[PDB]
């Protein structure tokens, strides 16, 4: 029974590494787009009947500038944010993120330990 | 001290005074993270005013993009219609 469970787990569908190109970094002060994409599209499952997706996005924030995404719950704002980190399956388009990244989710993730440690 | 920060709207959870203090001192163009790319998904009026660019999301697609000046010129969504 346990081998069956473990095999199902090990075979569960992973995140596709090439959804976003995190490698690049730009040696300019504030003069480069951080995201790049023409008609980028992302999906939450590779299994059919996609309950959630992003379609034909060409979002473009710039180095050193604050940018915001506007939309009510379910409009795709969380999806776009998380796809910027590589957490969604790029079905069509292109995507990239430059330099080192960081992220804060809607729900604050906190780890048992010192506040200095968190 | 990273090269890009992506925030899923923690400001809407924090109090408004603290939200303003953060948007001024940490996340804003004059903040301690000035030189680093920042992106957010908040719909708060103060933050959207602080924005250097904005994008409007519609059921998985995008409907608008540009600076706060373009947002105000269009006035097509609450980002400019609410203020």
């Amino acid at each position: 029974v346990s081998i069956g469970r473990l095999f199902t787990f090990f075979t569960n569908e992973e995140l596709q590494p090439d959804s976003v190109q995190r490698l690049p970094k730009v040696k300019n002060i504030g003069d480069v787009a951080i995201n790049i994409g023409d008609d980028a599209t992302f999906l939450w499952q590779r299994k059919p009947e996609y309950k959630v997706a992003l379609k034909n996005i060409n979002f473009q924030a710039k180095k050193g500038n604050l940018t915001c995404i506007v939309g009510k719950v379910g409009s795709g704002k969380t999806a776009l944010l998380s796809c910027m980190l590589g957490d969604l399956f790029r079905v069509k388009g292109f995507a990239t993120v430059h330099g080192s990244v960081a992220y804060v989710s809607q729900v604050p993730w906190i780890m048992n330990g010192t506040v200095k440690e968190n | 001290r990273a090269d890009t920060y992506l925030l899923d709207d923690p400001l809407a959870a924090v109090d408004e005074h603290v939200a303003r203090h953060l948007i001024e001192h940490v996340l804003g163009p004059n903040g301690l993270l000035h030189t680093k790319t920042k992106v957010l998904a908040t719909n708060k009026v103060s933050a959207l005013s602080i924005a250097d660019s904005i994008a409007l999301l519609d059921n998985g697609e995008i409907t608008q993009q540009g600076t706060y000046d373009e947002i105000t010129k269009d006035a097509d969504s609450p980002l400019w219609k609410l203020l």
